[PDB]
């Protein structure tokens, strides 16, 4: 019957987990690693990603 | 400034180049315009 209390814990954990997952998303850029963008691309094109 | 002739790509601002690295770099806005043209017979003759 403590599911209602548990749901609050899960909801916060689920939301926080989503935030961490969103970090790995490239969001349309070539890669999700910041240093990779700067190193591989020239500074003019790198800033676009 | 003068240039070798085939390195006009190197002087493009924000992009590195061996002639650029030893001599010139530009900001990256670099707001100003860049104009160039060959000056073969003006400065080449064994010079």
């Amino acid at each position: 019957a403590l599911g209602k209390l548990q749901d609050v814990v899960n909801h916060n954990a689920q939301a926080l987990n989503t935030l961490v997952k969103q970090l790995s998303s490239k969001f349309g850029a070539i890669s999700s690693v910041l240093n990779d963008i700067f190193s591989r691309l020239d500074p003019p094109e790198a800033e676009v990603q | 400034f003068v240039i070798r002739g085939d390195e006009v790509r190197q002087i493009a601002p924000g992009q590195t180049g061996n002639i650029a690295d030893y001599n010139y770099k530009l900001p990256d806005d670099f707001t100003g315009c860049v104009i160039a043209w060959n000056s073969n017979k003006l400065d080449s003759k064994g010079n």
